[PDB]
């Protein structure tokens, strides 16, 4: 599962929605930086619009002919605001008088066709149902069984490009809303810009105080260099955020290494906790700017995720997050995403430990004796699957020292495997 | 003429599947091994070796609900914390994967309380603490 703010003209807005395997256009990130996600083959993708505050639905009425004055039985809107070219053409059927041709274009190429009775629920059901108006809704004014006027090309107004601006109040609405779900990572839509990133980090930081360690997923603009680079990676220094640091090339567009983070947090979200992004190749044609030893040393060094074309194809340079510039008390191996997200994930299902001891069992030596038991029991049967090479579990004594009596405090400490 | 102390058998408490056990009298287990001597060729003394263990256990105590019973032969684990008083280092024990022999259904004489007793098998153990 990822999370991802599409700076879209499609897509539901103001609310968070999870795709199947089954937006379109390249202007829209629904499908610029939806393809970005999509790619990496996350088991699912819940996704966020964001959009202006002046933007709204485009909508269409219409009335009927078999009465000698008009009135309105039916009524078309699109399925999500946009104001888009979204037009619809209605005929009188050639062979029938009473059955009417319903046909809708996206911009003027034909997106559906087809006739029914004159109903209008059958009607409304048709133009709701049927899998080609993915792009519409129709709602009914009134009940009839009138036919309807005739109409060529209608576009749905009364709305604004998703597009329409950019803001840090727009974007702030994705993390306002992503607060209540969770996600094993979230990732920036690609705009590297210092004030939504520096808000999503103090956002990430209030989630880690709530226990929701997603994983932040950014890069720098185009126009920063392995300077400006290294400087931004720097900036953040938290185990949850990463900074990718060179663009990137799939088709068409120079991916901008905020836009790369996504396919990077895809592969890590699908690898999981076994596959480690070290040194895996990635679909990208091309990077630049390109960096020697030297240059990637540095973007390390500096917390930045660094993707070269070091070989026959693109393949990032390391699986490092921000936290690359350590401290003494931490070993390098916590600078490293999969062993972030490995650690995530153990918090979790302690958290589903505690959610399974809640008061229940006293705070004596025995409810001690029974709670680390039930952890060294899960974690051996993580050592059994192989992911733990070694583990030690034991009171948080520390803590536990000046613990009052509904409180209780344990620790881990366990290793994993290394890949050069 | 410097103290000693004995381990009364009293400060037993016993955690069946994580659940405290509060009517169990006796607690009996141990680990064996299969000896495997082998005589040999020349030497005129038989050695023995490590061979194979295997665990096996006993209960004993007062019914008071038929937990056993509905237990049945499922494996569940066994954690043992024989505390000493004049010093507090309690001995603590645990055995991985215990089984039950027999469910002992019935066990009721007329006059007298009605006790169960229980044996099975377990795996291992690990020593938690001593």
């Amino acid at each position: 599962r990822l999370a991802m703010p599409i700076r879209a003209n499609w897509g539901d807005v103001g609310k968070v929605v999870t795709i199947k395997n089954d937006g379109d256009d390249m202007n829209y990130s629904a499908f610029k930086l939806g393809k970005l996600a999509l790619l990496g083959n996350v088991k699912e993708l819940l996704l966020y619009r964001l959009v202006d505050g002046n933007q709204k639905k485009g909508t269409l009425t219409l009335k009927d002919t078999t009465e000698n004055s008009a009135k309105d039985v039916i009524k078309l809107e699109t399925k999500y605001p946009t104001a888009r070219n979204f037009n619809v053409t209605i005929k009188s059927n050639l062979v029938d008088s009473d059955k009417k041709d319903f046909i809708f274009f996206e911009n003027t190429k034909q997106l559906f066709s087809s006739s029914i009775k004159g109903t209008i629920d059958e009607i409304v059901l048709e133009i709701n149902s049927n899998l080609d108006n993915e792009y519409v809704i129709a709602t009914k004014v009134a009940d009839s069984d009138t036919i309807l006027a005739n109409v060529v090309n209608q576009a749905l107004e009364g709305g604004n490009d998703g597009c329409t601006s950019i803001t840090n109040e727009s974007y702030l609405k994705a993390l306002e809303e992503f607060e209540r779900y969770s996600f094993d990572s979230f990732v920036l839509d690609g705009v590297a810009d210092e004030a939504l990133q520096e808000t999503t980090k103090a956002w990430v930081a209030k989630n880690k105080e709530l226990g929701k360690d997603i994983l932040l997923f950014l890069g720098g603009k185009t126009e920063d260099n392995i300077k400006q680079i290294n400087d931004k990676s720097k900036s953040f220094n938290d185990e949850n955020i990463v900074n990718v640091g060179s663009s990137a090339y799939y088709e068409n567009i120079k991916y901008t290494p905020s836009e790369v983070a996504v396919y990077i947090a895809a592969l890590s979200v699908s690898k999981g906790i076994t596959g480690s992004i070290c040194n895996a190749k990635t679909i990208f044609e091309e990077v630049e700017p390109r960096l020697s030893q030297s240059e990637v040393k540095e973007c390390l060094k500096s917390g930045t995720l660094v993707l070269d074309f070091d070989d026959g194809d693109v393949i990032i340079v390391d699986d490092v997050n921000t936290f690359k510039k350590y401290v003494d008390d931490k070993n390098e191996a916590m600078g490293y995403i999969s062993n972030i997200m490995f650690i995530n994930t153990i918090n979790k299902d302690t958290s589903l430990k505690r959610k399974e001891f809640v008061g229940k069992i006293f705070n004596d030596a025995t409810g001690q004796t029974t709670v680390i038991c039930a952890l060294k029991k899960y974690f051996e049967e993580l050592m059994s699957q192989g992911i733990i090479s070694e583990f030690n579990v034991d009171i948080d004594t520390e803590l536990q020292a000046t613990a009052k009596a509904d409180e209780f405090y344990w620790k881990w400490d366990a290793v994993k495997v290394d890949v050069m | 003429i410097e103290e000693a102390s004995f381990l009364n058998g009293s400060d037993v408490v016993i955690l069946i599947d994580g659940v405290e056990e509060l009517y169990m009298e006796e607690i009996k287990a141990d680990f064996e091994q299969d000896e495997q001597s082998i005589k040999l060729l020349g030497c005129q003394n038989e050695i023995s070796r490590v061979g194979t263990t295997k665990g096996s256990f006993s209960l004993n105590g007062y019914k008071t609900d038929s937990k056993f019973a509905k237990l049945g032969f499922r494996s569940f684990e066994i954690i043992y914390n024989l505390s000493n008083s004049e010093t507090l280092g309690y001995e603590s024990i645990r055995l991985k994967n215990c089984r039950l022999k027999k469910l002992p259904l019935i066990n009721s004489k007329a006059g007298e309380i009605v006790k169960i007793e229980v044996e099975g098998s377990f795996r291992g153990y690990d020593l938690l603490n001593e």
